[PDB]
């Protein structure tokens, strides 16, 4: 895990980024840990629209 | 501190008031992602500058 | 080398408030520094060139001052005066010349020559006075390590760079994708081309990116940002990229989709306009990005419908491009532009006195060459040698 | 300095030797604490100076100008209290004295005061001389402080017909400046500013270490600062009180007025003068309030003033060497004994 | 205000004429107005910023005058002063750019800062000297209600504006007739296009106009007229007036035929050329009127006549155009232009600092918005800003 | 003359350095030159007008000096002064204006004016003073005979001439082979066509030249060269050269070959380039010569080999081009450029008075006919007009 | 600043040269310079701290001077001393740490600390003394700008890269053709391979070529370069470079055929090396390239022959490599090195106090990220926080 420790929203994808590739590596994680977030976190708990 | 993730690609990392590129983390990033309230940034930051 | 600037400024303000007739109580003030400064320098000789085709002039100096008595001027006072200043004119012409040409990797931003290398000395600062001849006026702030800065009408910062990119090609070259630009002085022409107009492209959106970084960065700037790239928008025969064969270009325009520009400074968005033509301001960046697409258009007359069928050959070649121009700018450090003549001066002495090639700068003051690499030596060099080409332009031109 | 002519005349061989004369700055700050020294300093310096300070010449007859002032002065008009105006005389030597003391005062670093007589405005009006040129900050706070009020209320204030509540002044900003704050005719507003920020420019650094707070291009020659503290009475002549009053004040106005095509002449004068000698001293000089003051009668002061002609005095070449030649001694003294001094104290305690 | 304007000429021709060596002569003049200033300021107390990302800050005044006694300078003596420089250097900065933000409906003319409205006090007025800064010589002229008058290279007078009209159409757009153009900065270029090449129309000419107003007068305008439209020389696929379709445009150009410029004012024709192309001088106008046309040529070869048909289709469409650009002239209002960095300025220090949008200027200080409206109250906001920036410029690149 | 001059700077920095507030010492200097002034005026009459619309106004002198007692100036000082500088603009302007209209073949770099005429007097030579104004700076310096010289940007040194040259053609005008151009101001774009694309050319390659002669020398100038000429880049129907019909130009663009640019001066090379595009610096030049090359694509793809075919008709046109800016340049003769507002300065005073068509001058000050045919005469009365608008322009603009 | 150094050189040459024993005489001249010292301190107040986890704390000043009377130093002297001295010691070390975490973008050079800030103020100049500590040495020859210059063994240039190229590939990875490489710190080992032993390479050879670009220029390093690559002499697996396989690479090492190592700067060869193995010196350089080839044996035993066939599988892959590594250079910039605390110190202090991340330096002052990315902004706050952590380093270690 990028950060602190193991924890699928963050780890998870920190790990497995499958498929993607001709850049930088941050974007590539942030990218990966972002589908999870997104389309996931919201059928959940967030705030405003 | 406006930690964006930008999907796909960017990420940005503010200061609350007067705005301001700076040193994003991976690190800082992960947990205060995994269990705190997130938000479904309506405008990012390139409209908000 | 402050020292140099007065020398000059001393001449100006001289062969200029001296004339049959003036009173003599506007130049009191005058006067006197000049005297000043012949007393500094009787008892001095000199000695420029010895370098390639230039001559190997010497001097000395013992002349007397001037009187102080009358009101007026009377004509036998100018001319007295006159035949002294123009052995200082012809000398100072000698002496900018001569460490104009020479270069040094180490200290490329010390004085070089003989003659120089003197004036630095102690015993002459006596004589410095009014600096508020631009570039002069940088040189100081700089050499008490503070911020500089420089005013630019069309600077150049752009090296000249004229290519293309194909994103998606083939050996026949009947359906390419891709963008072509010029990129030179302060301006940047790009086209993006995709021969199949979004055929089968997601949405019917071809994305195009062009990228600039500028080798120094810009501050200030005011640009003009237009629609289209006139310069990519008719029929070519170019030379593929291995440089094997010719392909065809046969671009019909459409507006580009999208378009977004942004002015980055270390990777940050500084900037960013979204679709806005006509006059913008970028405040500080080092980098220039386009972003533009190719919409397919939704709906089509039957003459445009002709033009885009869903199957090859494909003929008419859609083209989306932009123009950008920096008219003026702020740079923290001298560059060319098209207005000054500093880089003409320098680049036409050099030329004049076949100065050989040296160690700094790469052959004819290039300025393609020196702008791509803009080492600090250089910059050092070609600053040293631009306020001097200043300080000359005071008196000759 | 062009007045003085230099030139040589006798060989040197390679025999010739002297011996450094040593001239140390300082080294000890007695500015800060031995003011009893001080005084007694300042006051040494001060003698000194007058020994110095070239006597005038060609003045104007004594009795001629007190003449044509009486015709002028309208003297005995009712007011009770004559006979304190005129005891201006001796003049053929208050002004030497005046003008000797004045600069000394200077050189020497010394503070003073004014042995003033509140009744004679005349002598008053001179009085705003004296603050035109003369650093006020080298005048002890207080003697500055009766002057200016006798100015500012027994004159312009009313004669001016502005404020006709006279006035009230603390211990903290002066009657002279803040009477600007308050004051609407900019002749008389210059005046202000700049006779309460004409601070004797405390700050020197000349021929290698010689501190001797300086003075004004402006008071220097370019004088105008008179030319405007003239203007300003230019425009001083109106009501409020008894006749015999404006009739006398500003008829004795006048008399500063056109004496001021030579009242110029004075500013030069010192301007050179101090601006000379001063050259030639070696100890620095702090500006320090001396424990002690120096009396200056505005009677003296009156008298240089308009009994000034087209006189033209310098210090005699042989004068200033002199002047420097002591001071000089001295230092080399003042260090060497210092020398003397400590050498033994350390020796004395290992 | 024009108090403001001082402190710096002071500052620079004190960061100048103050160096190492020189004569006390040449400065005594000087050195005077400097402390003069001093003085009036001690004791006075200050305050800046506070709007927007902009810091506050508080100044205090106690400084000692300036030893007017030496005969020439020796380097301690600068470094005394110039360490007093710096703090009203770095002052100034804060005093611009906290005016340089605030704008006012009413009065959007005078003072608005706390900084500045002090400023104009009387007390201080004591310290005016040398307005030949072109653009404080203006402010005050404009005062006294006289005539001004700035100088501009490539002005900025027309707002971008890129369109067409279509005097003939159809919904097939396979007939077309009428203009399409290109407004922007100093630059206009206009084409006339008609698919039937005049071949219906009287004595074979058809007629073209473009008109273009100016938001301000222009006087003394160097202009540079060619024939052609090379912006519009080339096949684009264009959106419909009403957007629901894309029309083709395939030119061929022709030059135009009896071109007349005219360069009115207030409706009376005050220059006027016909076909004269290259440099022409237009004194005083407000207004710019292209006409031109297209003549179907009488004598074709075969490959010209086999463009041009007697029926439809209509594949080859015939065009004429002009370009006219404004090289030089002079404006009694501030504009932007092409060497200038005022509106640069401006925007940068606004934006820079998170400046909110304000009542008076549009977002951004965008130049097309702000010349499109260019009321009176935007016009002496910008003149105040733009003098202001001026005066930060004579001190801070 | 000079004196003329003089008037100016006077009245300048006057209406500039004279300001509610200033101390007195910051213009003591200026002070007495001005009074100077006043005395040796007063008593002396002058006529200014008397030609087409101009106005005979009559201007008589009777004025009291200035004051002397002052250490700041209060504001009823300035407005009791203002008042005379109101009467001396008033009277420069009609006095500028009056020589500025008059032409002379024989001796047309002298004074004209009745006005004039009586100032070269000799009473009056003394005021000359502070001579720092560029052009006046070049206008003595002309009269001892030395190093004169200017700086322009973006120079207007080539009349407008926009043409072609058919090397080969015939009746039908469906195989031509030649070039054509657009010389204007400080630009140059030249395309050399080929319609059979060099098949029996020599090694399949077709030589183009293009030579522009400059009618004065320009040195230091700092140029931008590019391939291709946009403006010739575009189908076109051209009248052919002997006006009875029209031809058809439907370009297709190829990289210049061989690219060869010659900057000579005399007949001698100064300056070579080979196929350097981008920023080039041209040093001392009359004549600029620019050879480039089509050579026919030895392989190509199928889409570019159905454009040339080995037998006519030949419907895609071969074409190569140049494109050659001058930035910045330095000349000894006076010139209009893209910057100075001096040709349109004079150009609208005599428009405005409806000045009559003299001697000397084309119609309408037009600056192609001017710069054809270049003569002393012509330079000479441009020198003189163009430094009396740069004397008006310090003071009315 | 300058001040801060001296502070700190007192203590030490105090701590040092003041104990039990000595003559008076050895630190008479010290002695002095302390007691200076303390006088400009007491009175004034200061404060620390507030940042993180950083305490704050306030100190003040009220100390007795030194018995400048002894012949020599009893124990009771020193006691007495170095009870001062600790209160500056814990003094000093918090104003470091203070200044040594905040970091800036515009000013990232000039003082932070409302600690240090003050200190830059002129009446405390009064302490400057001994600058001898290379660091300061090279502080101020910048301030004046002039040419600086540092030591370093083994130099930290390269950012951590650690990867591949496939120069002929294909899905299987069964013969592949490329580089591979490490570049970190001051060493690069770079591999050649090709599983085919160049059995269809023109002359048997295949050509490989490795380039590094310095971020920064070195001067005067010492280098060894030897042949083989033992980091990439080992059979591996290895992610493809689309990351969705691994392939096999099994070496079998051949010499290093025509190396060739060029140290390039600004693109010119400075110094070159063929097949020389050792130690070598590169004077001046901003870019290494290595050139080596992998020529197939032309003669074999059995044994070598059995490990390349003319056919696929290519079971021992052919690798040729080299190792450079750079003992130790001069940089005009600081740098982390192999013997230097700087870096560990400066990034330490900010751990040990948890001190967010800034605007400036990577997070965790990450070495890698700092000069891959290495702008001036970076470059000036690690030369200050560098130069303090070396002032710091003189007492607290
Ligand atoms: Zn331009």
């Amino acid at each position: 895990s990028v950060g602190s420790s193991a924890s699928a929203w963050t780890d998870v994808s920190t790990q497995i980024t499958d498929v993607s590739s001709s850049v930088s590596s941050i974007s590539t994680q942030t990218s990966t840990i972002s589908r999870r977030l997104r389309l996931k976190e919201m059928a959940t708990q967030t705030e405003g629209m | 501190e406006v930690f964006e993730a930008g999907t796909d690609g960017r990420f940005f990392a503010y200061r609350v008031e007067t705005f301001d590129e700076i040193p994003f983390d991976v690190q800082k990033f992960a947990d205060l992602v995994t269990d705190s309230p997130v938000i479904s940034a309506i405008i990012d930051f390139k409209t908000l500058k | 080398m402050d020292v140099l600037y007065s020398l000059s400024k001393t001449l100006k303000d001289a062969r200029d408030k001296i004339v049959e007739g003036t009173l003599y109580s506007n130049v009191s003030d005058l006067i006197q520094q000049f005297n000043q400064m012949i007393i500094t320098m009787n008892g001095n000789e000199f000695q420029t060139g010895g370098i390639g085709n230039l001559p190997i002039r010497n001097w000395n100096f013992d002349f007397g001052l001037l009187g102080t008595t009358l009101l007026n001027l009377d004509a036998n006072y100018v001319e007295t005066a006159r035949n002294t200043i123009d052995y200082f004119v012809d000398f100072v012409d000698n002496v900018c010349m001569d460490e104009m040409v020479r270069e040094s990797q180490r200290n490329g931003i010390a004085p070089q020559s003989d003659s120089l290398r003197k004036l630095s000395g102690i015993k002459f600062k006596r004589i410095n006075f009014d600096n508020s001849s631009e570039y002069i006026e940088n040189w100081n702030l700089q050499n008490r390590r503070q911020r500089t800065g420089f005013t630019f009408h069309k600077p150049n910062i752009f090296p000249y760079s004229a290519s293309f990119t194909l994103n998606r090609s083939q050996p026949a070259h009947d359906n390419l994708m891709g963008t072509m630009w010029l990129n030179a002085g302060s301006e940047i022409q790009v086209a993006g081309f995709d021969y199949s107009c979004a055929i089968n492209a997601p949405a019917n959106i071809q994305q195009f990116e062009h990228i600039v970084q500028l080798r120094r960065v810009l501050t200030t700037a005011t640009i003009t940002l237009l629609p289209d790239a006139e310069r990519f928008s008719f029929p070519r025969v170019i030379n593929s990229a291995d440089g094997a064969t010719t392909w065809y270009f046969n671009p019909v325009i459409l507006r580009p989709n999208n378009v977004e520009v942004e002015f980055l400074l270390n990777g940050q968005i500084i900037n960013t306009y979204q679709a806005r033509f006509g006059t913008i301001i970028a405040r500080n960046f080092d980098t220039i990005r386009l972003s533009f697409q190719l919409m397919r258009p939704p709906n089509m007359t039957p003459a445009v419908a002709a033009l885009f069928p869903n199957a090859q050959p494909f003929e008419h070649h859609a083209t989306v491009g932009l123009t950008l121009r920096i008219e003026s700018a702020v740079c923290e450090s001298v560059l060319a532009d098209a207005s000054k003549t500093m880089l003409a001066n320098v680049t036409s002495v050099r030329q004049e006195y076949a100065i050989p090639v040296g160690p700094v700068f790469p052959p004819g003051m290039n300025w393609t060459d020196l702008i791509t690499n803009y080492s600090p030596s250089r910059e050092d060099n070609l600053q040293r040698v631009f306020t001097v080409a200043s300080i000359r332009s005071m008196l000759v031109k | 300095d062009v007045n003085y002519i230099l030139n040589m005349d006798r060989n040197l061989p390679s025999t010739a030797r002297y011996i450094r004369p040593n001239l140390l700055q300082d080294r000890l700050n007695l500015h800060d604490n031995f003011e009893s020294l001080w005084d007694t300093i300042t006051t040494s310096n001060y003698i000194l100076a007058r020994s110095v300070v070239p006597d005038l010449k060609e003045l104007v007859s004594t009795e001629a100008q007190i003449q044509k002032m009486s015709q002028d002065l309208q003297l005995e008009a009712l007011t009770i209290q004559s006979e304190t105006q005129f005891l201006t005389g001796i003049n053929s030597q208050a002004a030497n004295d005046c003008f000797k003391t004045l600069i000394a005062a200077m050189l020497s670093q010394r503070t003073m005061s004014l042995d003033f007589v509140t009744t004679n405005y005349m002598s008053l009006i001179s009085g705003m001389w004296l603050l035109t040129v003369v650093p006020n900050d080298m005048f002890i706070r207080e003697s500055l402080v009766a002057c200016q009020l006798a100015i500012i209320n027994t004159i312009i204030y009313p004669a001016f017909g502005m404020q006709r509540m006279h006035y009230r002044n603390g211990d903290p900003q002066t009657p002279f400046q803040i009477a600007e704050q308050q004051i609407q005719n900019f002749q008389v507003a210059n005046w202000l500013h700049f006779v309460n920020n004409n601070q004797f420019r405390q700050v020197v650094i000349d021929g290698v270490l010689n501190q001797v707070l300086n003075d004004n291009i402006r008071n220097g020659h370019v004088v105008n600062q008179l030319m405007e503290a003239l203007m300003q009475l230019s425009r001083q002549q109106f009501p409020t009180m008894p006749v015999d009053y404006k009739r006398s004040i500003q008829r004795g106005i006048l008399l500063l007025s056109n004496r001021l095509g030579q009242l110029v002449d004075l500013t030069r004068l010192l301007a050179y003068n101090y601006e000379t000698l001063m050259a030639c001293i070696t100890m620095n000089m702090q500006h320090v309030q001396t424990l002690t003051t120096e009396k200056l009668q505005l009677t003296s002061v009156t008298s240089l003033c308009m009994l000034i002609g087209n006189a033209t005095v310098i210090p005699s070449p042989q004068t200033l060497f002199h002047y420097y030649n002591v001071n000089v001694n001295f230092h080399s003294n003042y260090n060497e004994r210092i020398n003397d001094a400590v050498a033994i104290i350390t020796a004395a305690n290992r």
